[PDB]
């Protein structure tokens, strides 16, 4: 179950003390798809790399261009979550 | 649940 | 242990059959910081919302802009 | 792993 958090600064230049980061994950695998028949990728997997590039902190939009680079071929590194 | 800005490939 | 995968299409029109989403997570909390004191927030938590805006699929750069729109106050929804 | 592109607030 979720949790609400409320942080209020005491001065303009005080930090929150928070280091945020993003990960791309495999949300859904289409039935009988290329990815499905291959067997190596599973739903929930986190994507460490796409076409040799690390995808941590990468926007979904930038990942799109990273995938579109290599027509017909997609390399990835995934990890069970 | 599905979202518009999901990346489908 | 991380697994390597290579998918090869047979036409540029064909799909791989993959739906991807991004999630913003709490990577590290600074010792004795405002967040470590005034929060029930822990390292590894996923951020579901910032200032009422769902953060799923939001890039870090857009979250930065959203966080600064409310100078001084930060509201979040997180999950273990 | 601290990255330069992490969001520190």
């Amino acid at each position: 179950k979720p949790t609400k958090v409320t942080l209020v600064k005491s001065a303009k230049n005080e930090e929150y003390g928070l280091r945020l980061a993003s990960h791309i994950f495999v949300k859904e695998i289409s039935q009988d798809s290329l990815a499905a028949r291959d067997g190596n990728i599973q739903e929930g997997d986190v994507v460490l790399k796409i076409n040799g590039t690390v995808t941590e902190n990468m926007s979904l939009t930038d990942a799109k261009t990273l995938i579109e680079r290599s027509k017909g071929k997609l390399k990835m590194v995934v990890q069970r979550d | 649940r599905p979202r518009p800005d999901d990346l489908e490939i």
